[PDB]
């Protein structure tokens, strides 16, 4: 077929090959665990004898040749175009069965795994292909578990290809198991493979899941709901203050969280929108919230430094004045009477606004809302209520 | 070079001097914002001696410009810490590091 | 009010009402209704303060309920709410609360707190659900904020086909509605995106040419809207990980946005930044010529410059006036929002225009310098959905609030530290509590094998690798674990 | 051989052992230092805190397991005990 003889003249025993590959896989099937010990040992001995006979007669290189000649066609459609429709549908099944037969032939036989070392380099060369990745990975695992010489012949290029399999094909625990088998075999650690795996996988922090302890953060708000709409009786300017009676910079190994500002609900519901109900999120992490920490303006989980007279993180005996203007969307802060040099502008005004403070453990702060709810330390800006 | 932003002010007078050990708590941050080191996790203050090439230079001049009791943010360019090779396993090649450093005591 | 209580199988869906499907067995006293694959009359109605005692016997598959002690009955004299069922994978307590409805679940951790157990439930020998337990039962509730998840194969409305790219065709992902046209099909705007994001540069700068292709940072993907689909309903562009807005009616004017204006000391705005979670355009308005879509499907191409942060859109060979400027270090997910007016809705295309890198180069690190477009199996279409559960923390921060005086105002005080290990999915730009892996099975398996790999790389006294691993896994994390 | 006059065995482990033992080496895992001598030896850990925590946790486990509750830590008695007893055995072998 490669030499371009026409399809009908060439005889291609597709069905018989598949049936024989199924029978061969059943023939080399490993013993069941439920079997009694003597029977299990007898079947294991028979399987080992069969594997030895096949390897001595060279039954393994023939499978490799069949796999190589089937791999010249990129896809089942291409194989169907070259040979025929039935060959096209059977191309994937035969290719998977061949790899399964190879894995069954090499499994548990140290001599077979050792003789597969020469072909190991050719095996990893097709790992990127999607039609044979699982079978190639299984054969690689079977060789690596049993053959110390396999670890000796595995090089940096092969280790990097195995790692890039994670990047391209997504998360898979079998390739992780193969990488584990690379490090240690039969209680012997390969320091070079350990170093290569570490230096090629760990520093990226883009494939493996990452872990970290995060302080719990809760938010405290008043009852008032503030909004603007056409033909409605609400004052568009508002003002309130927060006083920090005490704050511990490091209650734990993680820095204490303390942010103040305004938050907006989603629609006309009373529930704050756009943020997780519990976790390490606070004021200024979503686009429905707007916060100040004493050094940065917080909005959408992204902070930018804003200048101020004697910039500092929120310390004890600090008075924060927050101003909300709904006539033109504008949120401005003033620390200890000194105006902060940044403001939030042109935000969504469809929902209702309300004061909010987010914090971790180790704070002591007070809302100064005016009136009989705490007199303001400083005079409100003109036009603000 | 190294840019220093003050998080909390210090005394402003007792700067580290020549051949004096510096006791600091630091927290290592990559530029994207992922923590790779922190002495507060180990709960042991870090001590290093000025001018004897015990730590990265970016850290050395950061602490030298810093003052006693001053919590500051130290950002180190790739050339001033782990230039091209990087730290194997921890720091990727050509990385910018942000340090939150507090000068507890000069001793 | 509209409240239901009963036993549900571990396969219950938060979005579906209890008893509509076979997953759950519930009791709706508001209508005196017992719900399992339908409703049939059972029992009376409850008032405020009424207590329902759920009673399950798995030995011969019987279940009944009680109300303030008396056993609820069906139309007949049978006490059995549900005659017979199968053990299956088990049963767990469940309740559904309607609008402005408040309820309390008592798992009987303390028998004294069970008010009607003594009169009914104790003499029969029934056991409290949490009688032999030392810790509080971890209760899971329906997630309120929708998240992006992979389109399931069994989804009745959305079907995705992966089309391999030939020599003359780019690899493509086709979104198709299988149930469209047929009765009961739901017509609503669906939110689609690609799995992996494009990362902008940390610091912004101040016959194709191979050198230009190697030195460039611009990436391109295109979306082909098939003829017969309404172009006005289809939106194309980029979204960030913050996008969690599920509205039946979506318009470009109603996207969340903010403008941070950092100014100098005297007040001059030295810089103004526009920040939003959605940067998308409308195919209908982009089709300025008109009828340029019926002969051939509309071509909207998205060009992202990771070095400058400039988002420009190319449509049918003419550059649209709409453009977006983003700030450094922004993860942009390719995304398409569309309402299906045809069996074929749209098609992701991963090709490249002249002098631009394909999307695969920006997405995957190993393909950074590969001009040939690729569609690795990692990349897959995801859709925004509400079928997800959330885990209530066992403990919450202890915050006490009190009005000290008319002068001192209100005092809020938190002094006791709490912490939790956060699992951060890198490609997803999302973080979850590690205790959610009790129900996230695949993540649990992958992370357990990652931990085994961590042990293996440092096994047998590899001290340098152990020092390296101390960065990834710290003392506080080990102690908390 | 015997702690006192009457021939009663003392508690295993406690006593005065003068036999030579391997010396206990640790290095602080700091990534700001450029010295490579830290790579030798294993990273430091708060051994006293770990010891007290292990004792407390085993004491709580002996509480909880006897009641035969339906909710062992980790979901199974094996998951509750095997890692904890393994850590205890490692500590006892190291001799803390």
């Amino acid at each position: 077929l490669s030499k371009k003889a026409k399809a009908s003249t060439v005889d291609l025993p597709i069905e018989s090959v598949s049936l024989s590959l199924q029978d061969l896989i059943g023939y080399f099937h490993p013993p069941d665990e439920h079997l009694e010990h003597e029977d299990k040992q007898n079947r294991l001995r028979a399987l080992k004898n069969r594997q030895n006979l096949f390897q001595e007669e060279g039954m393994i290189n023939l499978v490799l040749e069949c796999i190589d000649r089937l791999h010249v066609y990129s896809s089942a459609a291409h194989f169907a175009d070259v040979a025929g429709r039935e060959a096209g549908e059977s191309w994937k099944s035969i290719l998977n069965s061949l790899y399964e037969l190879l894995a069954a032939l090499i499994r548990g036989n140290r001599k077979n795994c050792a003789q597969f070392s020469g072909s190991l380099d050719w095996l990893i060369s097709r790992l990127e292909r999607l039609e044979a990745s699982s079978g190639i990975l299984e054969v690689l695992h079977c060789v690596l578990v049993e053959s110390p010489e396999a670890l000796n012949i595995i090089k940096e290029g092969h280790i990097k290809s195995i790692i890039s399999l994670l990047d391209k094909h997504g998360r898979n625990h079998k390739v992780l198991d193969v990488l584990c088998s690379l490090c240690v075999c039969h209680g012997v650690a390969v320091r070079s493979n350990q170093h290569l795996i570490c230096d090629n996988l760990l520093p990226g922090r883009d494939l493996l899941l990452q872990t970290r302890l995060v302080n719990h953060v809760s938010s405290m708000r008043p009852n008032i709901f503030l909004g603007v709409s056409e033909g409605s009786a609400q004052y568009k300017k508002w003002y309130y203050e927060l006083m920090v009676d005490h704050t511990e910079p490091f209650v734990t190994a993680e820095a204490t969280h303390l942010r103040v500002g305004w938050a907006s609900t989603e629609g006309y519901s009373p529930y704050p929108g756009g943020g997780e109900e519990w976790g390490g999120n606070g004021v200024g992490d979503d686009l429905f919230s707007y916060g100040f920490d004493g050094l940065h303006l917080w909005s959408g989980c992204i902070a930018r430094t804003v200048s101020s007279p004697n910039q500092h993180l929120l310390r004890t005996d600090d008075v924060i004045s927050c101003c909300l203007d709904l006539s033109a969307p504008s949120i401005s802060f003033r620390i200890n009477g000194q105006p902060v040099q940044g403001m939030f502008e042109n935000f969504n005004i469809d929902g209702l606004f309300f004061p909010v403070v987010s914090f971790s453990a180790g704070i002591k702060v007070r809302f100064l809302l005016g009136g009989r709810h705490g007199e303001f330390k400083f005079l409100p800006p003109p036009g603000y209520a | 070079g190294v840019e220093i932003e003050t998080i909390s002010p210090g005394d402003g007078r007792t700067f580290p001097k020549k051949g004096q050990t510096c006791v600091v708590h630091y927290t290592g941050m990559l530029q994207n914002g992922k923590k790779f080191d922190s002495s507060r996790d180990r709960n042991k203050p870090f001590k290093f001696r000025i001018g004897k090439q015990e730590v990265i230079k970016g850290f050395e001049e950061g602490a030298a410009q810093m003052s006693l009791g001053q919590r500051a943010k130290l950002t180190c360019t790739p050339d001033v810490a782990y230039g091209a090779t990087g730290h194997p396993g921890v720091i990727p090649p050509n990385a910018t590091l942000i340090f939150d450093v507090e000068l507890l005591n000069l001793e | 009010g509209d409240m239901r209580v009963g036993w549900s199988r571990p396969g219950c869906q938060p979005d579906q009402e209890l008893g509509s499907d076979e997953r759950a067995f519930a009791f709706d006293g508001f209508k005196a209704q017992r719900w399992h694959q339908g409703n049939e009359h059972y029992g009376r109605s409850w008032q405020a303060g009424d207590v329902v005692g759920c009673m399950v016997d798995m030995n011969e598959h019987t279940m009944m309920f009680t109300l303030n002690g008396e056993i609820l009955l069906d139309d007949s004299g049978s006490e059995l709410a549900f005659k017979d069922f199968d053990v299956g994978d088990g049963f767990i307590p469940v309740c559904s609360l309607g609008v402005a409805q408040v309820g309390r679940m008592n798992f009987g951790k303390d028998v004294s707190t069970l008010k009607y157990f003594t009169i009914c439930g104790l003499q029969e020998g029934y056991e409290p659900f949490a009688v032999n337990t030392n810790r509080d039962i971890t209760m899971w509730l329906s997630k309120r904020l929708p998240q992006f998840l992979q389109v399931p194969s069994n989804h009745e409305h959305i079907e995705v086909t992966r089309i391999d790219g030939t020599i003359d065709s780019s690899p493509c992902l086709k979104v198709t509605q299988k149930s469209f046209g047929s009765q009961n099909s739901n017509t609503d705007i669906m939110f689609y995106r690609l799995s992996m994001p494009i990362e902008c540069a940390e610091v912004f700068s101040k016959r194709d040419d191979y050198d230009f292709l190697m030195q460039t940072s611009t990436y391109y993907y295109s979306v082909r809207i098939f003829p017969g689909q309404e172009p006005a309903n289809v939106w194309v562009g980029w979204i960030t990980s913050d996008f969690h807005q599920y509205d039946t009616g979506f318009d470009l004017d109603r996207v969340r946005t903010v403008t941070v204006t950092l100014g100098d000391e005297k007040g001059k705005v030295h810089e103004s930044i526009k920040r939003s979670n959605c940067y998308m355009v409308c195919a209908g308005e982009s089709m300025s010529p008109g009828q340029g879509r019926n002969n051939n499907g509309l071509e909207i191409g998205c060009v992202v410059d990771a070095a400058s942060g400039l988002l420009t859109f190319i449509a049918n060979g003419k550059e649209l006036s709409t453009y977006y400027q983003v700030e450094p270090s922004t993860k942009l997910f390719p995304a398409v929002f569309a309402q299906a007016t045809s069996p074929n809705v749209f098609q992701f295309e991963l090709g490249r225009i002249k002098n631009v890198m394909p999307l695969s180069a920006g997405l995957f690190k190993s393909e950074h310098k590969n001009p040939v477009p690729q569609c690795p199996p990692r990349l897959h279409v995801q859709f925004l959905s509400h079928v997800l559960w959330s885990r209530m923390p066992n403990q919450f921060l202890k915050v006490d609030v009190s009005r000290i005086s008319e002068r001192q105002g209100w005092l809020v005080q938190c002094l006791d530290p709490l912490q939790f290990m956060s699992l951060h999915i890198p490609e997803e730009n999302r973080s979850v509590d590690i205790l959610e892996l009790t129900e996230q099975e695949e993540l649990l398996k992958f992370h357990y094998h990652t931990l085994r790999l961590y042990s293996a790389v440092c096994a047998l006294g590899n001290h340098r690798v152990a020092h390296a691993l101390c960065s990834h896994v710290d003392e506080p994390q080990l102690l908390y674990a | 051989l015997f702690p006192d006059e009457n021939k009663k065995h003392g508690l295993p482990g406690i006593g005065l052992s003068t036999s030579l033992r391997p010396r206990m080496q640790f290095s602080s895992p700091s990534f700001v230092s450029i010295s490579n001598e830290c790579y030798q030896y294993s990273p430091e850990f708060p051994l006293d805190i770990l010891k007290s925590k292990t004792i407390q946790m085993l004491t709580e486990a002996v509480k909880e397991g006897s009641l035969h509750a339906r909710d062992p830590v980790g979901g199974t008695t094996e998951f509750l005990f095997v890692p904890l007893i393994k850590l205890f055995y490692t500590l006892l072998i190291m001799g803390i």
